[PDB]
DNA sequence: AGGTATGGCACTGGCCGTCGTTTT
DNA sequence: AAAACGACGGCCAGTGCCATAC
């Protein structure tokens, strides 16, 4: 209907109809009245809001009684094949390992009792499969071991076999494992640990069309079932705060703690050599027997895991849209071209030449130190007193000019002499000294002449370390820097009299007097700490940003860069110097930090031969251009909450101003004729929250104050929580987030106020903890009303703890368990941050799996010509033929509808409010971006997408626009 | 200031020559100076040396190309530039009596319109080789011509020429990547005069238009003054090159994938001169410490300075210590090390005087040899950079030297 | 001929057909070189440089002007510069004209400024503040490399490039002195042709100036001079600077005295020429010496996949160009002709070496390398290839 | 008591290989 | 001419801080 008891417009009249039940209860006069008073009392029942327009769909038929129904049945049907063939393995009688490998190239199938034969393919319907690669020779699969049902299969490569001189470093498909079936049955399960970095190797998973293949992950099952946070995993290593019984149960994810927690029995050894990470190509050749054997050890353990894991997984999250999610988001798929090498190299020299201007500017400053030697003038510098100066001897074993005819002679003799002294070389000793005459401190920044990555001068010096400071004769105000090793970086402040290779401390005192004429101690800041003693100063730790506890451990740090503005840091040479390099540093460290993971991805050609039709006759193929693919190696659950993890494309950084390389994601690029369609979440927890505690509260949408709030903000005029708390306190909206999603997961007053200080510059100590103080007390209340009661988020506190506190936790909305080793019965009160803030975080997993599953079915059911991208924790996208962009998009935001009914429906509620309906905006593009309108300039490409690259703007419609564009209907002909 | 004692320290070393009147700042910026004594010209060599090699030696489609110094043949009337005349051209109209009333001063119409100029530029005479440098490549047309040479250039005697030493680069585009090509080179060159620099911020560039709507790039060091232009990067799009062969166009026609078109042509030129001083002021460099190490020194690039070494000897056994220096400096020699020999001038001073007067000559490390050295084969070795004394053995000296060099490429 | 034909085909000789003469060439009035030539006269002045500056305490080098401005010797013979503002001001306000035109033509030779004729003049400004560099030692050396201008017989202009040493010696040892740089230099010129007995040397003598030599090459048609030798005393030395002599003393054995001046001035493009003949000496090749070939070694690729041969040879193009050698990337035409033609066409530019890569050479590595001289063809591993080419222009140098 | 993940560089410490000096 | 021994140097492993994403 319009309207709710609380006048809160809900979900339109036909599409409630459609969507949920026609004979819901109605509410009862106590709830409507409770929430009533809660509302006034208050302070917001007087607001009315405009209405927004409104939507008539005829969705797509749905399938049992309810939504919870249909979605079993889709995610049964999408899932039923993937689990018989799991249940066939579990019931796999494998003969003995073969006595002897063989040595051919391709794949080999072992009979009984050692008989070997040459296949094509293993061709089974599951496997348990494993691959070896040699680091040396770059990414190239080099061996691979795989069992099914009655065999062993073993796989052999062409550059392990044969020797040539040349091996092509671009790769191609024909370089690959083939595992696929062509055109016993259509669906095959593949079966690994890390299964991800083995599915890489596999030459049919790089095709842009999809396949009907899937893969399952024992890391990721062991993560599901009895996996441990960071933390935890810590401390289980470091066991070789009070209660310890959770150590019995969990263990790491290495696959020998993996087998030894659900197997048990002899333990699993690894090749101590490790020729496959350090030795080379021959190495391998001659070792072939044993790393084959070790390589079969390892794919038996993983069966053996597998087998024992499985029933437990299907016991502790009996909702198969759990598993439909799991085998949907191990399918990723990165498109690219030529244009990525380019960004490889355009950044790589970029950062190089904003490293030599930096190390330029600071090897100077070390040689004219040198020149401090001559007369222990050193002893006077207030930075450079208390370094190593001492130098070590150098040491050995126990009249008319006339026109001449004769020249030869003079050569000859010269040339002789030169020589005879030349072989004086059996006095000197066998290992060459390293700069024995310069100074200790200049000495250990030089190479040596040995390292064949030599240059002139001290060419190690960089601004991390703990040098660089001083050679800068870095201030603060007015005072020079110092490191105490138990403190950190902080600074001298002179006038010491009771005496608090020994400090010049009357240099300090002229420097500081010199500075003063420019505008117990008297100085106050971090407080002095008497434990180091430098005689006749003070010692002040620098300010940090986490509080007084912590140690600065670099001045260069980002969080300084204003302090350099106001002018309390400041260089000793003055000018922009420290400016500037504070600058370079901030601008080139996500590269610094990241260039390894960046430039190793690993990066497959399609060849012409190997293109969809639609792509090669599009006006935009690039002829004499290069079409390739990336397959992330997620790990389909490698956290405690059951979320994604990827060491490369889950931590890539958005474009960004002043960072190089910050275009990453832009490089993701659709081929000609395709397009790429996304959507995120807008405040998912924040919204999952204030649903779960309106449930609580009195099942109906709004009756709490958090929810109320929470529901009618809306993104465009910029009155959602975020934006309302960045108006507010005067931050950037991202940091709103953080604040928020900091005080609604346990973070105290003082994290807050720190908070704030660190992303306010203008504010002061006071205002920051009264901005504090006027947004913790509103939230919450005191505990109970004898003698959470009162607040505006009680009820959602109330609410997660008690699901927190549970015997066995579930998920409200799925119900999958939380990990054995975080139940009340193994921990008793020990991480209850880490169980209250799983219960979102797994529900928003849930959400994930729930939108996975809908787009699947819906992409299915009227042949919509795409296939799942990626996605990062609350959002997605998807490869479209450009022709069905927009019906995607309408998909989308169907499945987002739906998506939020079934949160509702299985907490109780039979409607859902209007506002948290649609998508805000579904983004059509070419590219990966945060927004469909940025250029992406960066100082690795100054001109940006549009000019380098030739990628036009991307478009961002709503629900209205799409309706216009698709008229509601899926079909093929509107 | 301290320009006068640069000024000084260059006239005092040889870098230029003249005297202190001579050498203004105007002088020198206009190139009407006397010139540059012989370290200059070491300096200037090694700075055109390091260009080519970075322009033209490691390219594919860059080739070198000569334009003569002066053009001759009619000129349209006008531009004020010198006209080239013989001797007997100055009599043989006189004489004769040619209409010597006043027709010889319509005659002023004919000095103008048939006698030479001296070239101004070098972007004529390579756009004069276009057609014929098209067979190298068989017409693929992104390729470039490069050359080095001297220009002149009229100054406000009440007219005097300037000289300038030049390198310039006119470089053929299909038109479509015009624009990307500007960018290329405009980052390509700008790191180059930054690789050298010690301060590399004071190379800047500016972008720029042409009366003509045509985009160009302006490349300027800051001196102490001021900035001043030492580069220029032109899109002349393609009227130049029609205008110079009128008629079948198809014979300009250049090969992109597999179209036929006619290229943009882009023109980079750059001061070889007004960049030698830039580097002059820059290794310069005009905080309590750093003012406490007073010490005048010119630490030129490693690839640039025009003397590697410095040879001289102690005291002991002359003949024989003369004679290992005399195989060390043709050693050194023989294998492109520059090395001033100082061990063939009579000792007049002590090690101090010695190193001042190295470090103003911006040596990179003094050799000094004695009767220990004789004894065991060990020389002592001073630095420019830190100024510290080392140990080495002779038998390695030839190598250590040729790494030192190699590797300055790549810091 | 034949020879000049060829050298236009291979971008020898810049120009049109019709523009190239051997009056032209001789003179220096021609259209230029092509990057071929530039490259050969290139070489030869860096040889001329070593061989005469790199390896003597006391030769240095000079940086003379292309004019000298000022008023300058009446009448006389050479290219003057006149001034179109001198001009363009009677364009509006005539001054009586009538009798003003032969005192304004000899205005012209008062006031007017001219082109560098040679390079001695532009050492000789330099000799006095030079002289401080060697602490008044008198005898030494002054070497420059540039273009000079001649009249030509409407006169032209000829440019010419040239090498110039100017040697201050003690009036005693002029002679001695005269007698070894003449023995050097024939030497020199002998070292790097293949027909040394072509290189003549004879004696000549002046009226003003005292005995003096000079060296001639013999083209076919004749024996044409390439550089010449004076001893021209101290006449010029003391012109420039009347009156006191006091600066222009220079010590001899503990003795002031006023040096003698011997000039040596060779021709770098005759010279060039004359070692273009002497090369070309029933195949078509320039056996060009290697210290002096514009080009050493060619690259190409076969038959096979067009990335790796392509990736293969740019490697080793890379590799080849770091060690200071030269090379033709003739991988980058696809090789759209026969062999036989490639190597008409290689041996006509003068290449030392040729290398070809094919499909075969990443099984093992094994290219295939034809040379110009013995025309043997011979299969080498690449990782060798760089090593012997450096070891054969080592080893054709110290010969 | 924010939660969850990822990774890099700088610095410290321990072990073991190898050399040159000193005994026999 | 062969063996004990004290020192220097390179690799591996570990801890701290900082920098990324949601
Ligand atoms: N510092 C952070 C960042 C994120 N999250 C969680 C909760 C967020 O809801 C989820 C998704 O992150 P967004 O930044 O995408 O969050 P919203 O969905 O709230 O943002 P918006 O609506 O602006 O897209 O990640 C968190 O706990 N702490
Ligand atoms: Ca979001």
């Amino acid at each position: 209907l319009r309207h709710n008891p609380l006048d809160i417009q809900m979900l339109s009249r036909g599409l409630h109809e459609q969507i949920f039940g026609q004979g819901g209860e109605m509410p009862g006069e106590a709830a409507v009245r409770r929430s009533v008073e809660h509302l006034q009392k208050h302070g917001l029942w007087g607001q009315p809001a405009v209405p927004l327009p409104d939507v008539e769909l005829r969705l797509p038929p749905l399938y049992g009684d309810n939504l919870d129904q249909h979605f079993r049945l889709l995610a049964q049907k999408q899932s039923l094949p993937y689990l018989e063939a799991a249940n066939l393995l579990l019931q796999a009688q494998l003969p003995p390992k073969p006595p002897a490998w063989a040595w051919a190239e391709g794949w080999t199938r072992y009979g009984p009792e050692g008989e070997a034969v040459p296949v094509a393919i293993p061709e089974e319907r599951a496997l348990v499969f494993d691959v070896e690669v040699c680091l040396a020779e770059g990414t190239c699969p080099t061996l691979a071991v795989a069992i099914s049902p009655s065999a062993w299969y073993s796989w052999c490569s062409q550059r392990l076999v044969e020797e040539r001189y040349s091996w092509t470093s671009q790769l191609s498909p024909a370089d690959l494992i083939p595992l696929e079936v062509p055109t016993d049955w259509q669906e095959q399960l593949v079966v690994g640990h890390n299964v991800s970095f083995d599915r890489a190797h596999i030459r049919e998973q790089y095709l842009i069309q999809g396949s009907r293949m899937r893969f399952l992950d024992t890391m990721s099952m062991h993560m599901a079932i009895s996996g441990l946070s960071s933390f935890q995993r810590s401390l289980w290593i470091a066991a070789k705060i009070s209660s310890w019984d959770w150590l019995d149960i969990s263990s790491v994810n290495s696959l020998a703690e993996v087998h030894r927690l659900y197997v048990g029995g002899p333990p699993l050894e690894k090749e101590p050599r490790e020729l496959f990470v350090k030795g080379t190509m021959k190495d391998i050749r001659e070792n072939f027997q044993d790393l084959m054997q070790y390589c079969a050890q390892d794919v038996w353990a993983t069966h053996e895991v597998f087998q024992q894991q499985l029933p437990l997984f299907l016991e502790r999250c009996p909702h198969p849209v759990t598993l439909a999610g799991m085998l949907e988001m191990g399918v990723s798929y990165l498109p690219v071209n030529q244009n990525w090498e380019r960004y490889l190299a355009e950044a790589q020299g970029t950062y190089e030449e904003l490293q030599r201007e930096m190390k330029k500017s600071l090897m100077d400053l070390a040689n004219d130190a040198c020149q401090l030697l001559s007369g222990e003038r050193y002893k006077e510098d207030p930075w450079l007193w208390d370094l190593e100066w001492d130098l070590q001897e150098f040491k050995q074993k126990k009249l008319g000019p006339c026109s001449e005819e004769e020249e030869f002679q003079q050569d000859v003799m010269a040339r002789a002499c030169l020589q005879k002294l030349k072989g004086t070389t059996e006095l000197l000793p066998k290992r060459p000294q390293h700069l024995p005459g310069h100074p200790g401190w200049y000495r250990k920044l030089c190479p040596r002449l040995d390292d064949p990555a030599w240059t002139p001068g001290p060419s190690l010096l960089s601004l991390q370390m703990r040098v660089t400071p001083k050679l800068m004769a870095l201030t603060w105000d007015g005072f020079p820097l110092h490191y105490s090793e138990r403190h950190g970086w902080g600074y001298l402040v002179p006038g010491r009299r009771d005496n608090l290779v020994v400090c010049p401390y009357r240099a300090i005192e002229s420097l500081y007097r010199k500075h003063c004429l420019e505008q117990p101690s008297y100085h106050h800041g971090n407080g002095p700490y008497n434990d180091v003693d430098i005689p006749g100063c003070w010692f002040f730790k620098l300010p940090h940003k986490d509080g007084n506890s912590c140690n600065v451990g670099s001045p260069f740090a980002k969080d300084f860069l204003p302090k350099m503005e106001d002018g309390t840091l400041q260089a000793g040479p003055g000018g922009a110097s420290g400016p500037r390099a504070l600058e370079i540093n901030k601008m080139i460290s996500f590269w610094r930090n990241a260039h390894k993971r960046i430039s190793s991805q690993m990066v497959v050609w399609l060849p012409r031969s190997a293109l969809p039709r639609a792509v090669i006759r599009h006006p935009d193929y690039d002829e004499e251009g290069l079409y390739g693919a990336i397959l992330p190696q997620v790990v389909t659950a490698g956290t405690i909450t059951r979320r994604a993890v990827e060491p490369t494309w889950l931590t890539a950084s958005n474009a960004r101003p002043d960072r190089v390389g910050s275009e990453l994601k832009a490089m993701v690029q659709a081929p000609p004729g395709y397009t790429l369609v996304g959507a995120d979440v807008d405040s998912q927890e924040l919204w999952i929250a204030a649903v779960l505690g309106d449930a609580h509260f009195a099942g109906m949408h709004g009756c709490t104050a958090f929810g109320w709030m929470t529901l009618q903000g809306r993104k465009s005029r910029g009155t959602d929580l975020h934006s309302k708390t960045a108006t507010t306190v005067g931050i950037s909206r991202e940091h709103a987030k953080i604040f928020n999603y900091g005080r609604i997961y346990g973070a105290g007053q003082p994290f807050a106020e720190r908070l704030l200080m660190q992303f306010n510059h203008r504010l002061t100590q006071q205002e920051a903890a009264e901005k504090a103080q006027q947004m913790y007390a509103a939230t919450k209340g005191l505990r109970w009303y004898r003698l959470w009661k009162g607040g505006t988020e009680s009820e959602m506190f109330n609410k997660l703890e008690s699901i927190a506190t549970s015997d066995i936790p579930r998920t409200p909305v799925l119900g999958c368990c939380i990990s054995r080793a975080l139940e009340p019965s193994a921990v008793q009160e020990e991480f209850m941050t880490s169980r209250v803030n799983w219960v979102v975080q797994s529900s928003a997993v849930d959400y994930l799996h729930l939108m996975l599953v809908a787009m699947k079915w819906l992409f299915e059911e009227f042949a919509i010509d795409g296939r799942f991208c990626i996605s990062i924790h609350d959002e997605v996208r998807y490869l479209v033929r450009e022709e069905d962009r927009y019906r995607a998009a309408l998909a989308l935001q169907i499945t987002n509808l739906l998506t939020r009914c079934m949160f509702a429906y299985k907490l109780g509620l039979n409607d859902l409010p209007q506002s948290v309906a649609f998508f805000s905006a579904v983004d059509i593009d070419r590219c990966l971006r945060k927004e469909v309108t940025m250029d992406c300039k960066t100082p690795s490409n100054p001109t940006g997408m549009e000019r380098r690259y030739g990628i036009p703007q991307g478009e961002a419609l709503d629900i209205y626009q799409i309706i216009e564009l698709t008229k509601g209907s899926l079909e093929k002909r509107s | 200031e301290g320009s006068e004692a640069l000024l000084e320290i260059c006239q005092r070393r040889h870098f230029l020559s003249g005297s202190k009147q001579q050498l203004s700042r105007d002088s020198l910026l206009s190139g009407c100076h006397p010139g540059f004594g012989p370290l200059g010209v070491e300096l200037r060599k090694n700075l055109a040396a390091e260009w080519w090699t970075s322009v033209v030696v490691f390219r594919e489609q860059v080739f070198p190309v000569d334009a003569l110094h002066h053009k001759p043949g009619p000129l349209l009337p006008g531009d004020s530039a010198f006209r080239l005349v013989s001797a007997e051209t100055l009599r043989e109209i006189l004489q004769d009596k040619e209409l010597s009333k006043e027709q010889l001063v319509a005659f002023l119409e004919n000095v103008l319109k048939t006698s030479g100029k001296l070239r101004e530029n070098l972007l004529h005479g390579a756009l004069e080789h276009y057609v014929n440098c098209l067979d190298l490549v068989n017409k693929r047309l992104p390729y470039g011509l490069a050359q080095i040479g001297v220009c002149f250039h009229p100054v406000f005697g009440v007219k005097s020429i300037g000289e300038k030493t030049e390198a310039s680069l006119v470089w053929f585009t299909p038109p479509r990547t015009s624009n990307q090509w500007l960018d290329f080179w405009l980052r390509h060159r700008l790191q180059w005069w930054r690789k050298f620099a010690m301060s590399p911020s004071n190379f800047s560039s500016s972008d720029c238009q042409d009366e003509e709507g045509r985009k160009g790039n302006k490349l300027y060091y800051n001196f102490p003054w001021g900035k001043e232009l030492i580069e220029t990067l032109w899109n002349l799009g393609d009227h130049e090159l029609l205008h110079m062969y009128p008629g079948n166009v198809s014979k300009l026609h250049g090969r992109d994938g597999r179209k036929n078109v006619v290229p943009c042509v882009l023109s980079v030129n750059g001061d070889l001169d007004r960049g030698m001083l830039a580097y002059l002021y820059d290794s310069f460099q005009l905080f309590t410490r750093k003012k406490n190490l007073h010490r005048k020194v010119l630490k030129l690039h490693p690839c640039l300075a025009p003397i590697k070494v410095a040879l001289d000897v102690g005291r002991g056994p002359t003949l024989e210590l003369r004679q290992v220096c005399q195989g060390l400096f043709n050693e050194l020699l023989e294998n492109g090390i520059s090395v001033w020999p100082g061990y063939l001038e009579t000792m007049q001073s002590s090690l101090e005087q010695l190193y001042s007067k190295y470090d103003e000559m911006s040596i990179l490390f003094t050799v000094l040899v004695t009767e220990t050295t004789l004894e065991n084969g060990l020389i002592h070795l001073r630095s420019r950079d830190t100024t510290m004394k080392e140990m080495m053995h002779i038998s390695k000296l030839k190598d250590f030297l040729i790494k030192y060099i190699s590797s300055a490429k790549n810091v």
